[PDB]
């Protein structure tokens, strides 16, 4: 229902002018919420982890992977809100928050993309797919061609793109040189012990994750984050970290490497470390990314991982989403706007937002605590249940390097709260225009899951037990 | 005690001396990349370097494990400071 | 010609209330010497007589009374004893 | 293997040690895709099958599209800055 | 038990194995560095890296070994004093004595904690709990690590405690029974 | 019915909300009638049964919004034994008396204010009722972004740096503290107050679990390696941080020790009691002779603090009835009378003066007679001068640590003498000399503040001419907690 989408999509949108863009997005959301409500009923057909392989052992339907699309689905729900609904009228946000005529079209087939991804079965439609959200992201970067730095952010991008889907074309043909066959179904736990497929399968982890962002290559994305504008940066931060996690979570072919331990360490002390003295808000933002995502480098080396996976990313979603909501939302308040395309850059142009709308620093103070997690809200729970993998496991270096990387790192999220709960010499008392109902509803939804979605974990954990086992 | 103790050297090993460990530990991990003009360069220079350096280091790796340490000890100081 | 908007209408922000008559006198000698002791420790180094106050204060005499208490855990019992009774165990 | 091998690992170097154009970076990745494509279609023919064969002919239209898309990407880096570096972008 | 180490030769592979990451390493940034650089700045403006490699391989194995052959069992206690050994050699380029002892402690200390979790980086299979028994002991048995009793024996009580502070080998009622 | 009282009730604080912009007296009304509520739990409460009496489930899965009648449970259960609700008392009385010990200074924001520190009461007073370990450890840092929060808008020109030390050191043993809670949870696959006796685990599996939680409880009970954060945070801590911090939040981890580690660390606990008295005697002293050369005011009542609380643990690591009922008696009768040296420091002197520098304060007595009154009071109910509950603390603490280990009892019975040297130097000090030039002459201490002073009074005087009032909710957890075979 993707591709109905896109092929209707393209047709109504080489039609419309560009006065109608906005309203065309505004109807794709409204068509993404109906496929969520409608259509989610197909969770019956995975009861007690029944698996399905479609067009010929190509694609692999499990609840996991039912997850991962119905994830996909709710955050392209909330994104196209953000691009089809107006912040205010004035004559600013017009200026600012203004779509591209083709900017929906590269959504579509980016999440088309990403979904044959964690649905692939095969290798070559996992290169394809790998190709197809690749070079979406060139695109997405590219499209506000009228800025130096979104320019010069697409064209580093794409050849740091290129030499890592040279690297998972080598793996794979690697792979199919010493095995005829192209399925990980092919390994089927007596080959791995009578066969070195070790080299084969870490550098295929290894160059589907240095796409995310892992350690050594880390610097060429926290970059690309820092140069595009702030709405792109929200959608090319989340997608590639959750598809290709996604798969290779889904598919265990690092367990317990001492590569990838070495380079989640790495990931770990470089993520937090690395952010520490930083005066960017989404070079800040970008850090955090980092070591969220090494915590997920960490589940690749377990087995049977898909709860501490799946509650995590959802987590993480959610954090994500909202902190980059309420830092859109703070563009009111701050005396000096730079730079049409990002705003605001700098952390400390929020600094008096206390006495400016004190509620967006309730919405942020949840939303850092989760961040830090802390027990009452959800980002707690979901580095608890990482904790109660990495320690049943066996990873107990490991636990304790995550401990002292989620204490360092929680010194430049609290610099946020700092910065924000501050005295300011003017403040405002009485303006005239209001903020999106239809938008500031959905700051408050990601609020709400945070802080009181900790009451139905035993309700998902049952769920759990009967979906996937 | 009040001085050379308790302000003193539990505040070295709290949090005096690490704000000044994480200082210098982050900066030196920033000016990692602050050197080239280029960005293209440098980025794919420092690709080339890392599928280099770990395969030499589970060549050293799997012949023992005990002389790797002292080099990713070394890889932590020249990256951290 | 990115300016925030018309219509904001900021104004500055007062604590309110009375304002207490002050009734205490600065001493500038006192607050500045107390602000000295307060942050003496973004300006203390390590020398000698540092040394051997951490030494002394921080591992001799953790491991002088830590050597005591492990010698002398199961020692002694003084419930009721009598005399020409031992009252250590070993 | 060893034609696919070198092409791949020379093209490679030639891309990462690239100071001189941005130019040079393109085509070294497109001679990188042809080493894999050499390599490959060698294991095909030594394994008597044809799939391949499919990756190989998948992979010359997804090197064609990564073209077109890359240099389309270079045009509008152009658009704004009517010069390219030397050193790089 | 444990067999005695090379210390001589394990310290020569490492120092080859220190050597070879300097060259990699003075190469490295050679490539990776702005200014007039030729070939042979590689060993002149190196910034003393392989000093460093080298310094730390040799001074590490070489303390772990002797510690290890000193003591005559392997522990995490053997990476503490190969850790303050080579938190030493990576003091001594700090021309200053408390940075030095700073070092030296806080290394030993960082690579001892390394070394009493197993001294690896990645898993040991049979000493998880995955793949170890667990739970309750079925019937009464040597509990094993990861095991839980509802009741353990007293002679394991007395002889993994003491017989001191309020602990015995008979309780303090039947000890004091009236026949 | 109930859902009916809620929505009753919060059309209530709407409109008193609307009709009276300030929430102090709504806050006081329902801290008093949680008074009453727990006293009245108290009237139903039977001595009698070692069992866990007024037991609830929330967040249950087949009823996630209410109470659970199941045949399954995995929600957060909570309940109370007399260890329990001695410290719910205890904080029960003291939730309105910060509430009403900033009830004018704070001025610019009020409300924010006064919703920070009930709501901070509210998450200490459930952490008494807790009955798993993760239920006890969400509340257990529920606290710590509300301290954040507080310490950072309100406070002294270094507030900021305080906040970060409350969150930083607490979060720092606290994860720790997770970790072992996370080995347990995966080893036993049951958290609970409950059943936890009944399962050993292995002495070196034990002795690796001990660690991590000992360590958190040396962070919040700070003994020496740690005991770092405390005076900042209580030094610049606006004054119900300061009260609700070094009367809860300690005990509170007094507490735990108590809850957490005594059933189930029994073989540990045994190999460690040494180490734990080399840590605790060694903050004693180090601590108590720390204190003597101190410039600042607020200072000196935390590094008290610190102190006590090195006693009261080599009381309830002693093995013995009388140090865990000494223990228990002395983290309430320092829960009552240390907040009232805050209030001296911080209410009827920060508030007139707006400086803390020992410096400045010389000759109080001959201006203000009754304050003079009130702080010799307190400095001889804080050093351990009977008939106090401070001295039956300290003595029964004592006693047990004489008979767990004489040498190191010998050594500990000195904290009578250290504890009165800076205690006294301070107090003849601020009480004697001619009235002091910098100080101007203000008012003499006004009805609420002696309201405040006259309650912690008497409630230390009443547990110290009598401790066995609150012997009836305690024997039984006096000798739950004992290994002697
Ligand atoms: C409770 C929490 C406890 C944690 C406390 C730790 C924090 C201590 C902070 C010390 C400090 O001040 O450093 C500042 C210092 C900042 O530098 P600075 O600007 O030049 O000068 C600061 C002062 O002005 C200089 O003033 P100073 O010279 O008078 O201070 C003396 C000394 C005092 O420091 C002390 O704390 C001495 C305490 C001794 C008392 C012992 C009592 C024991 C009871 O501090 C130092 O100067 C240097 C200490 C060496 C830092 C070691 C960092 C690596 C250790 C491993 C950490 C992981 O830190 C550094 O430069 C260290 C380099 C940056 C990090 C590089 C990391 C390299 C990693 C090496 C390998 C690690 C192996 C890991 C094992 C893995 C196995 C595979
Ligand atoms: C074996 C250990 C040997 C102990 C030696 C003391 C030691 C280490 C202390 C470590 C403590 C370890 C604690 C335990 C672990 C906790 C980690 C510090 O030596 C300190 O000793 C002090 C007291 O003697 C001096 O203070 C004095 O106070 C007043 C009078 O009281 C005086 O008026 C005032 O002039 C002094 O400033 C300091 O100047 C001196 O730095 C090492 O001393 C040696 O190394 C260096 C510094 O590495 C010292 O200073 C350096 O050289 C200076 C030119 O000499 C340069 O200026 C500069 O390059 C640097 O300053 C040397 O001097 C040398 O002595
Ligand atoms: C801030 C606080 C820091 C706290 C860090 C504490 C970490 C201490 C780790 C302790 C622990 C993990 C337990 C962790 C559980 C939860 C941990 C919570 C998170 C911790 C993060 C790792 O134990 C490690 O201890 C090291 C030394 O202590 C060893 O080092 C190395 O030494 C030399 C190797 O031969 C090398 O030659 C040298 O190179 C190395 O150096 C390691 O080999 C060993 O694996 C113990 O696990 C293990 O214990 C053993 C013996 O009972 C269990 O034995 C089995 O069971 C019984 C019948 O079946 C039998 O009796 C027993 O015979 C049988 O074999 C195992 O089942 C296993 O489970
Ligand atoms: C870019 C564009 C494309 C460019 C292409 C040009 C280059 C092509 C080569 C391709 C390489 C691409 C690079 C890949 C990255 C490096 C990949 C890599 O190190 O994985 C290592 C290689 O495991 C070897 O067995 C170790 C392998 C040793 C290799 C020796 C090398 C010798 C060189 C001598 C000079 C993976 O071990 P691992 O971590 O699972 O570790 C193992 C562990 O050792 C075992 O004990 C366990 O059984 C197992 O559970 C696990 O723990
Ligand atoms: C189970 C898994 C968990 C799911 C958690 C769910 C999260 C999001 C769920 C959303 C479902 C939303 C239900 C809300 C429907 C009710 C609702 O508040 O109306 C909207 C927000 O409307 C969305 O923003 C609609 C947002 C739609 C997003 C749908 C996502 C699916 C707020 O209007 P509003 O009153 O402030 O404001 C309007 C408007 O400002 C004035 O011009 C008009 O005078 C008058 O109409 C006035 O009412
Ligand atoms: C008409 C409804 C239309 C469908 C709506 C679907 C929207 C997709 C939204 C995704 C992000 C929002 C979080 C929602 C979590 C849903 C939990 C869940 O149910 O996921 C299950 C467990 O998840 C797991 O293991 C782990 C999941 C971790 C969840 C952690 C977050 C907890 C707090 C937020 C969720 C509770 C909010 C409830 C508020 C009333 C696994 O998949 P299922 O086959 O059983 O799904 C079935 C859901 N159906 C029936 C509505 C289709
Ligand atoms: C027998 C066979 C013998 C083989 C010989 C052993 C070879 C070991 C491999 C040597 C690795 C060398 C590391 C290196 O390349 O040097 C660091 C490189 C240059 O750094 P530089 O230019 O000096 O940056 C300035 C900072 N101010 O800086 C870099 O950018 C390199 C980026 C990191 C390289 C990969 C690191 C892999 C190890 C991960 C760290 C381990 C953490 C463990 C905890
Ligand atoms: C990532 C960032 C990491 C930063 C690290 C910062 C420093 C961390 C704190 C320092 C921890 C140092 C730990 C050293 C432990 C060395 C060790 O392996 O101890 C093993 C020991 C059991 O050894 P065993 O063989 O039974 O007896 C030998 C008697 N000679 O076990 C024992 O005897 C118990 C030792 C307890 C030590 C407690 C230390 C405080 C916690
Ligand atoms: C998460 C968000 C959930 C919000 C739940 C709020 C429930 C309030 C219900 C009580 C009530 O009726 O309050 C109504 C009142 C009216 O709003 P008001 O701003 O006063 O309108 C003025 C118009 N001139 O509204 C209010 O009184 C404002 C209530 C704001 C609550 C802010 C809480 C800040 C954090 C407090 C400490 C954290 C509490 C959690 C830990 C316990
Ligand atoms: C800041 C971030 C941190 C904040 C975290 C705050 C945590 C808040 C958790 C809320 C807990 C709600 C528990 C309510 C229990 C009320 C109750 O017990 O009775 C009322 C009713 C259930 O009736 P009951 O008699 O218990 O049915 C079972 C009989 N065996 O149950 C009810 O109807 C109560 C319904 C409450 C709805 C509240 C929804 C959120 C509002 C905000």
């Amino acid at each position: 229902m993707l591709i109905l989408a896109i092929i209707s999509l393209i047709t109504f949108v080489s039609m419309s002018k560009l006065s109608d863009n906005r309203a065309i997005i505004r109807l794709i959301n409204i068509y993404l919420i109906l496929v969520l409500v409608l259509d989610s009923f197909l969770y019956l057909l995975f009861l007690n982890n029944q698996t399905y392989t479609v067009m010929g052992e190509l694609l692999i339907f499990n609840s996991f992977t039912f997850y991962i699309d119905m994830l996909i689905y709710f955050i392209m729900i909330v994104i196209s809100s953000l691009y089809g609904y107006n912040l205010y009228n004035n004559n600013l946000y017009k200026t600012l928050f203004e779509p591209k005529k083709e900017l929906i079209i590269l959504f579509l087939i980016n999440i088309l993309g990403a979904l044959l991804i964690v649905h692939s079965n095969d290798f070559i439609t996992l290169f394809v797919a790998i190709e197809l959200q690749s070079y979406s992201i060139y695109l997405i970067t590219a499209i506000y061609n009228s800025s130096y730095k979104a320019s010069k952010a697409s064209m580093l991008y794409f050849f740091m793109g290129g030499i890592l889907s040279i690297l998972i074309a080598y793996s794979i043909n690697t792979y199919y040189s010493v095995l005829n066959s192209y399925t990980l179904h092919s390994l089927d736990s007596l080959i791995i012990n009578t066969l070195d497929l070790n080299l084969i399968l870490i550098a295929l982890s290894l160059g589907l994750l240095f796409k995310i962002g892992i350690a050594p290559l880390h610097k060429w994305l926290i970059s690309i984050y820092e140069n595009t504008p702030i709405l792109i940066t929200i959608y090319i931060s989340l997608i590639p970290k959750i598809s290709i996690l996604s798969y290779l979570v889904l598919s265990n072919i690092s367990i317990n490497s001492l590569v990838i331990s070495i380079l989640a360490i790495l990931t770990l002390l470089v993520g937090s470390v690395g952010g520490l003295l930083q005066i960017k808000i989404k070079r800040l933002l970008a850090f955090s990314g980092l070591t969220n995502a090494g915590y997920m480098m960490l589940l690749l080396l377990l087995n049977n991982n898909e709860f501490s996976y799946l509650y995590y990313i959802t987590q993480y979603s959610i954090s994500h989403l909202a902190i980059f909501m309420i830092i859109i939302f703070s563009i009111y308040y701050i005396n000096y706007i730079n730079n049409q395309y990002n705003p605001i850059i700098y952390v400390n142009q929020l600094k008096g937002l206390i006495h400016d709308n004190a509620y967006l620093v309730l919405s942020m103070a949840i939303v850092v605590f989760s961040f830090i997690g802390i027990p009452p809200l959800l980002g707690f729970f979901g580095k608890l249940n990482i904790l109660m993998s990495i320690l049943n496991n066996g990873y107990y270096f490991i636990s304790i390097v995550l401990i002292v990387a989620s204490l360092i790192s929680a010194l430049y999220y609290l610099y946020l709260l700092n910065v924000s709960i501050q005295d300011k010499n003017n403040i405002l008392i009485n303006s005239n225009e209001t903020v999106s109902s239809v938008l500031s509803y959905i700051l408050s939804s990601l609020i709400i899951l945070i802080t009181f979605g900790f009451i139905y974990n035993s309700l998902i954990i049952d769920i759990f037990n009967v979906y996937f086992n | 005690i009040a001085h050379h103790v308790d302000k003193g050297s539990l505040y070295r090993l709290g949090p005096v001396g690490i704000n000044r460990l994480l200082n210098k530990a982050s900066y030196n991990v920033i000016n990692l990349s602050s050197n080239t003009r280029s960005s293209l360069s440098m980025n794919s220079m420092l690709i080339l370097i890392t599928i280099v350096s770990l395969l030499l280091l589970v060549l050293v790796m799997n012949v023992n494990f005990i002389i790797v340490i002292p080099v990713l000890i070394s890889i932590l100081y020249i990256l951290f400071s | 010609e990115l300016k925030p908007s018309s219509a904001i209408q900021r104004g500055p922000l007062n604590k309110g209330g009375w304002d207490a008559p002050h009734a205490l006198h600065n001493d500038g000698a006192i607050d500045r010497y107390a602000h000295w002791r307060t942050f003496y420790q973004e300006r203390f180094k390590y020398t000698r007589a540092t040394g051997k106050s951490t030494l002394i204060f921080l591992v001799a005499f953790p491991a002088l009374i830590g050597y005591v208490a492990y010698q002398s855990e199961g020692l002694f019992e003084f419930a009721g004893k009598r005399r020409g009774e031992s009252v250590t165990t070993r | 293997m060893f034609i696919g091998t070198i092409i791949l690992v020379l093209s490679f170097l030639g891309f990462v040690f690239n100071r001189r154009n941005i130019i040079l970076a393109f085509i070294c990745l497109e001679t990188m895709l042809l080493g894999i494509n050499l390599i490959l279609l060698r294991n095909s023919v030594l394994f008597d099958d044809i799939s391949g064969s499919l990756f190989a002919i998948v992979i010359i239209i997804l090197a064609g599209v990564e073209s077109a898309i890359g240099l389309s990407l270079l045009v509008s880096y152009y658009r704004l800055r009517g010069v390219i570096n030397s050193y790089g972008i | 038990h444990f067999h005695p180490y090379n210390t001589l030769g394990l310290a020569t592979q490492s120092a080859m194995v220190g050597l070879g990451a300097g060259v990699v390493a003075a190469a490295a940034r050679n490539s990776l560095a702005t200014g007039p650089r030729n070939i042979l700045t590689t060993f002149s403006k190196s910034g003393g890296v392989v000093t460093i490699f080298t310094g730390a391989s040799i001074a590490y194995v070489f303390t772990y070994c002797s510690a290890a052959n000193l003591r005559e069992r392997k522990d995490g206690w053997n990476h503490m004093w190969a850790g303050a050994a080579t938190g030493a050699v990576l003091g001594a380029r700090t021309k200053l004595v408390p940075a030095f002892i700073g070092w030296t402690v806080l290394c030993g200390a960082a690579c001892g904690l390394f070394g009493w979790t197993g001294a690896r980086f990645n898993a040991d299979r049979k000493a998880s709990l995955e793949q170890s028994p667990k739970g309750f002991v079925q019937e009464d048995a040597h509990q094993t690590f990861w095991e839980v009793v509802h009741r353990r024996p007293l002679s394991l009580t007395v002889e993994q405690l003491g017989e001191g502070r309020g602990i015995n080998a008979v309780p303090i009622a039947t000890a004091t029974e009236a026949p | 019915f109930l859902t009916s009282i809620l929505l009753s009730s919060l059309y209530l604080f709407n409109r008193i909300l609307a009709w009276q912009g300030n929430v102090k007296h709504f806050y006081l009304f329902a801290s008093n009638l949680l008074l009453l509520f727990i006293v009245v739990l108290y009237i139903n409460f039977n001595t009698f049964s070692n069992s866990f009496q007024f037991n609830f489930e929330l967040f249950n899965s087949l009823n996630p919004f209410g109470l659970s009648n199941s045949d399954i449970s995995n929600g957060l259960l909570f309940g109370i034994d007399g260890l329990s609700l001695t410290f719910i008392l205890l904080t029960v009385l003291l939730i309105p008396l910060t509430l009403l010990g900033n009830w004018y200074n704070i001025n610019f924001n009020s409300n924010l204010y006064y919703t920070l520190v009930l709501a901070i009461g509210l998450v200490i007073l459930l952490n008494f009722w807790a009955l798993d370990y993760i239920s006890f450890y969400i509340l257990f840092e529920a606290t710590l972004p509300l301290l954040f929060i507080l310490i950072h808008i309100y406070g002294s020109s270094d507030s900021e740096r305080a906040s970060f030390y409350v969150l930083m050191f607490t979060l720092s043993g606290s994860l720790f503290m997770l970790l072992s809670i996370v080995v347990i949870s995966i080893v036993l696959n049951t958290t609970n107050f409950i059943n936890h006796n009944l399962f050993v685990l292995s002495l070196d599996l034990q002795t690796i679990i001990w660690l991590g939680l000992f360590i958190a409880i040396m962070v919040k009970t700070p003994l020496f390696p740690i005991h770092v954060w405390l005076p900042v945070v209580h030094s610049e801590s606006p004054l119900a941080g300061s009260m609700i911090l070094a009367g809860l939040i300690l005990k509170l981890a007094l507490y735990a020790i108590l809850r957490l580690l005594l059933p189930l660390l029994c073989e540990a606990q045994i190999l460690y009691t040494p180490m734990i008295y080399i840590i605790s005697l060694l903050t004693i002293i180090l601590t108590s002779l720390a204190t003597l050369r101190q410039i600042d005011l607020k200072v000196i009542i935390a590094y008290s603090s610190i102190s006590h609380m090195g006693i009261a643990i080599l009381g309830v690591c002693s093995n013995t009835s009388l140090g865990i009922y000494g223990s228990i008696v002395l983290g309430v009768a320092h829960g009552f009378v240390s907040p009232a040296l805050f209030l001296i420091v911080g209410g009827i002197l920060y508030d007139r003066y707006h400086i803390r520098i020992v410096n400045y304060y010389k000759g109080l007595t001959t201006y203000m007679p009754q304050l003079a009154t009130y702080i010799i009071i307190l400095s001889f109910a804080n050093i351990g001068t009977p008939l106090t509950g401070n001295f039956t603390g300290e003595f029964l603490s004592l006693q047990g640590g004489f008979i767990r280990n004489p040498i190191i009892g010998g050594i500990s019975c000195i904290s009578v003498l250290l504890a009165a040297i800076y205690q006294l130097k301070l107090t003849n000090k601020l009480t004697g000399g001619i009235s002091s030039i910098y100080m101007h002459r203000t008012n003499d201490v006004t009805i609420r503040e002696k309201f405040i002073m006259n309650i912690l009074i008497i409630s230390t005087l009443i547990i110290g001419i009598c401790p066995q009032i609150m012997y009836n909710l305690l024997y039984w957890t006096v000798n739950n907690y004992i290994y002697i075979i």
